[PDB]
């Protein structure tokens, strides 16, 4: 199998085109990512018009050879690393499934489905309700749920796909000395980032797109969303990640996480509005008034 | 093996013959390989390397092969190519096919030939003057599409079977006009039954068209002459009915019995098989220029663009690159800028659709250069047409209805507004102009979209036209102690559709009439016609254009249409109270003291702008700067039409919204 989003339940233009690993390598959000990419496919032998039809409606002969176009081809661009071996499950007349692609449906369907606190009890119903709606699809009886998942998890990446090319265009990102800053406050579809895997999903798009740059730093992130109803900020911070390919002399236990202790640092000193309450010691929610002050509290904080 | 020098002397007698030897044969394609590959321009960059990149990105099916470059070295192989086409084409499109093989193996599998396409031939004949002796040559030829039949598949590996022998014959090259024609066999040695051998065939796309001189080129009350022209795949459907056009083919003959039958002699058929294809309508800057489309950028153009568009200031330049030699008037110069670069259309969850361009009115004394402003929108434009006064119809700004003469149906014809889909509509003396025929453009101004039932034929065309107009006042001028409502003739629901509109006035002041005269002699003297010789002609053209021109036109023009075709800016962040709190000002100020029609149409307009001054920076976000311009430039062109009376207490209460 490949690095590729969803590449059964579509075409191999969308698979390349909403792939984490393609668009930073690549910088798909311009012009010329865009070119760039036409190239590739022009170059491979497949015509255009092919591949962007449906994959089972596919050509015979172009998927029969997809392996070889993909390594006599791919090295010239920087992709070989989209070449990898998974688990491929099948049941009679029905069609084959990866568990890439049946997390992301799980996912999906984890994230959207079916006088502030009740607001906010309101959402966090909703959000154990979605719990039910993931749990019956691991059914085999219940596969019209799955693909309600695969369509929810395409829209939800090219809305992602959306957000993050309005971050990266304005330089929104703001490169403070301990760590970057990312605060969405204007926009459309500002309801979707309510929910933490929303946001967890933007901020792996970004840091993503961070660690393939050539700029070497591994400073974390910041991402904070507004939210008009409850009149208060979702923020998350992010661990840097090292590039996907890079050797193995660098590896070891991961870069940790020093965003809890940081936060009840700042949350026990001053008599700020913060609520920490999630499993995830690393989102919080801060009222409106807050946001300015306590993050500057955060830069002197240290730990970062 | 032969030589450069070798090929100028000839054998056989015969030019064709001479080409399709076998060793001459082999060092053509190699002389025209190390073209294709060596060649290089005075930047030192080889241009089809370029083109043949290109190519594959766009999936194209076709090459351009400049003469002039041709000519210039390896003069031989241009004499050959123009007189000898049909066999020094299949060789050229050979060895374009194996050079584009290099930068693109396995395309063969999207494409399996390479078509090239010539360009800037040198001689162009007219119509009138084709002879005997351009038979079997390269011609130029410009006219006038008439009409054209349709696409149908056509065969290009014909077969034949015969049942009595079984035989099956190889696969025979269709002239296109010509019937294959075949009776012997080599294996039944007799004549026998032939089949079309069903199925297993490969097809073309092959269209005709009927080429009309154009009545400019027609001397005055004479009648004009037609040909017959074939165009096959990757060429069909270019044309349209109507437009004028510029064919580069190959002039050829054929036998016709009913044409000796009638005339009495044997005289033949003509016919031209197309080459290029290169599209005149509402150009004139065809005195200069190179290639098949001017209005195209190579990637070295691309970014030359990006590199100028970050600069600051840009909108200043581009404002003041329209129409240089006129001087000031910079409010109808940032007006008419604003219409050519447009807005951004809108659907709404696909339910309520919202018009994207920008309509200008120039309402002025006479005298005041209006019409050569229509005259440079039109020639900068990448689609325009243009009309005048009593001139226009009801249905030759719209759709008519025709019977076709073959298929004897009633048909729909285009009309300008449809000729301009995507362009500009020029309406001079816009006031002169009958009512009927003036109601005709509610539709298009606003709904973009034409609508016709008549004789059974119930349909909606698509016209997204953009219309600048140039009116006179009553009187010939301009009271300025009187509203607009009693200065002109338009009643609200024509006047509500317009975006901008510019009040010209002319008044006596002794330095502006200095100022103005100095500049005109100024341009007088300097329009006065009074290494290689032809780029001394192009670096004193340049000098000349150094003065007045911040932007050359030629970059300007591409610059506007890749903007146009590229760029689609939104509106994410901005300031809603600002605009809110100018709309209620503006309609409040209207009908207390006012003949100005303000209604929900005027509040579009300001964000239309503010697209637009957001397009002329190539950025895809509206910014605070491009907003507060558009709202500027609204109330300036709302203000200006007032009494004298009012103005000045009119232009200090909107004033603090305009504090930048
Ligand atoms: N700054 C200028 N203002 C006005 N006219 C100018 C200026 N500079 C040059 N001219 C010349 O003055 C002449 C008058 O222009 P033009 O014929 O367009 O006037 P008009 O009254 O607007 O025309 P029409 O009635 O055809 O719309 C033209 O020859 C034009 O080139
Ligand atoms: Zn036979």
């Amino acid at each position: 199998d490949y690095y590729l989003f969803l590449l059964r339940h579509s075409s191999l233009y969308d698979s390349f085109y909403y792939s984490n690993y393609v668009n930073a390598k690549l910088s798909l959000w311009n012009e010329n990512g865009k070119k760039r990419l036409h190239k590739m496919f022009a170059r491979m032998g497949i015509p255009l018009s092919t591949a962007q039809e449906t994959w089972l409606y596919m050509d015979h002969s172009i998927k029969r050879e997809l392996g070889i176009i993909f390594d006599k081809n791919l090295d010239r661009y920087g992709l070989q690393d989209i070449i990898r071996d998974g688990f491929v499950r099948t049941l009679g007349y029905r069609g084959s499934i990866s568990a890439s692609e049946f997390v992301e449906a799980l996912t999906a369907l984890l994230e959207v489905g079916n006088n502030s606190a009740q607001k906010l009890t309101n959402l966090r119903k909703r959000w154990v309700s979605n719990f039910w709606l993931s749990w019956d699809a691991l059914d085999d009886r219940k596969v019209e749920l799955l693909n309600r998942g695969i369509q929810l998890a395409q829209d939800l990446q090219r809305a992602i796909f959306n957000t993050g090319v309005a971050i990266l265009e304005k330089k929104l990102i703001k490169h403070l000395r301990i760590y970057r800053l990312c605060v969405l406050q204007d926009g459309p579809d500002l309801d979707l980032y309510r929910n933490p895997l929303t946001l967890l999903r933007l901020g792996n798009w970004l840091i993503e797109c961070c660690a393939e740059s050539e700029d070497k730093q591994l400073l974390p992130m910041v991402l904070a969303s507004i939210d008009e109803n409850t009149d208060t900020y979702l923020v998350a911070g992010l661990t840097p990640r090292y590039p996907r390919g890079l050797d193995t002399i660098h590896t070891k236990k991961p870069i940790l996480n020093n965003f809890s202790m940081a936060f009840q640092q700042i949350t026990a000193e001053t008599d700020a509005k913060v609520r920490i309450d999630n499993f995830e010691s690393s989102i919080i929610e801060i009222r409106r008034e807050d946001l300015s002050p306590f993050l500057e509290k955060l830069t002197l904080s240290g730990l970062l | 093996e032969l030589t450069l020098e070798s090929l100028s002397n000839v054998k056989a007698n015969s030019y064709s013959e001479w080409i399709t030897q076998p060793n001459v044969s082999r060092t053509i394609a190699r002389e025209l390989k190390s073209f294709l590959l060596e060649y290089t321009d005075e930047t030192g960059r080889s241009v089809y390397g370029a083109r043949i990149r290109t190519l594959g990105e766009m999936n194209s099916e076709s090459l351009e092969v400049n003469y002039r470059h041709l000519a210039e070295s390896k003069a031989i192989l241009a004499l050959f190519l123009a007189k000898c086409p049909e066999e020094m084409l299949k060789i050229f499109d050979l060895v374009a096919m194996e050079a584009t093989e290099l930068h693109y193996p396995d395309y063969a599998r999207i494409h399996s030939e390479i078509h090239v396409r010539i360009s800037d031939f040198p001689t162009i004949y007219s119509l009138r003057e084709l002879r005997e002796s351009n038979l079997s040559s390269l011609v130029r030829v410009t006219g006038v599409v008439t009409r054209r039949t349709g696409v149908f598949p056509q065969l290009k590996y014909v077969k034949f079977n015969c049942l009595k022998c079984g035989s099956i014959l190889g696969p025979f090259f269709q002239d296109s006009n010509e019937e294959i024609r075949i009776s012997f066999c080599t294996n039944c040695k007799s004549k026998g039954p032939f089949r079309v051998n069903g199925e297993k065939t490969v097809y073309r796309n092959y269209q005709r068209v009927t080429l009309q001189e154009a009545p400019g080129t027609v001397p005055p009350g004479r009648l004009p002459r037609h040909r017959e022209v074939i165009l096959l795949a990757d060429l069909v459907d270019v044309s349209k009915p109507g437009e004028e056009v510029e064919v580069t083919g190959i002039y050829k003959n054929n036998y016709d019995g009913n044409l000796n039958a009638k005339n009495g002699f044997p005289v033949f058929a003509t016919i031209i098989e197309a080459n290029s294809i290169k599209r005149r309508e509402g150009n004139t800057a065809n005195e200069g220029e190179e290639g098949l489309d001017v209005f195209s950028w190579t990637e070295e153009e691309e970014r030359e663009f990006r590199k100028i568009s970050r600069d600051r200031g840009i909108i200043d330049k581009i404002i003041s690159s329209m129409a240089p030699s006129i001087y000031g008037h910079r409010d109808i110069k940032t007006a008419v800028a604003c219409s050519l670069f447009g807005g951004v259309p809108k659907n709404v969850n696909g339910k309520h659709s919202i018009r994207g361009d920008i309509n200008v009115l120039l309402l002025g004394d006479p005298g005041t250069a209006k019409s050569q402003i229509l005259k440079y929108v039109e020639k900068t434009a990448h689609r325009a047409v243009f009309a005048t006064g009593q001139g226009a119809s009801a249905v030759g700004l719209t759709a008519s209805v025709r019977k076709d003469p073959i298929t004897k149906e009633w048909t729909l014809e285009g009309g300008a507004l449809v000729l301009a889909d995507k362009g500009v509509c020029l309406i001079d003396e816009f006031d002169k102009m009958n009512d009927q025929d003036r109601t005709s453009i509610h539709e298009a101004m606003e709904q973009q979209s034409i609508s016709i039932s008549k004789a059974g034929i119930v349909t909606t065309l698509q016209a997204r036209c953009s219309i600048i107009a140039a009116a006179n006042p009553n009187g010939g001028r301009y009271n300025s102690t009187l509203p607009l409502a009693q200065n002109v003739s338009l009643t609200e629901p024509i006047l509500s559709r317009f975006d901008i509109l510019c009040v010209v006035r002319d008044l006596v002041d002794e330095e502006a009439d200095e100022r103005l005269a100095t500049f005109v002699v100024d341009s007088h003297v300097r329009s006065h016609p009074e290494l290689n010789a032809r780029q001394r002609r192009l670096q004193r053209q340049r000098k000349k254009e150094e003065e007045i021109s911040p932007i050359p036109q030629e970059l300007l023009m591409k610059y506007i249409h890749y903007a146009r075709t590229k760029i689609y800016p939104k509106l994410h962040q901005m300031d809603m109270d600002k605009v809110s709190r100018v709309y209620a000002d503006l309609r409040r100020e209207s009908i207390s003291t006012g003949s100005f029609p303000i209604t929900v149409r005027h509040l579009e307009s300001i964000l239309r702008i503010a697209e637009s001054f957001a397009k002329m920076r190539l950025s895809e976000f509206v910014s605070s700067y491009d907003l507060d311009r558009a709202i500027k430039v609204v109330v300036d062109s709302f203000v200006d039409a007032q009494k004298v009376s009012v103005r000045r207490q009119l232009r200090r209460s909107f004033a603090i919204y305009t504090l930048g």
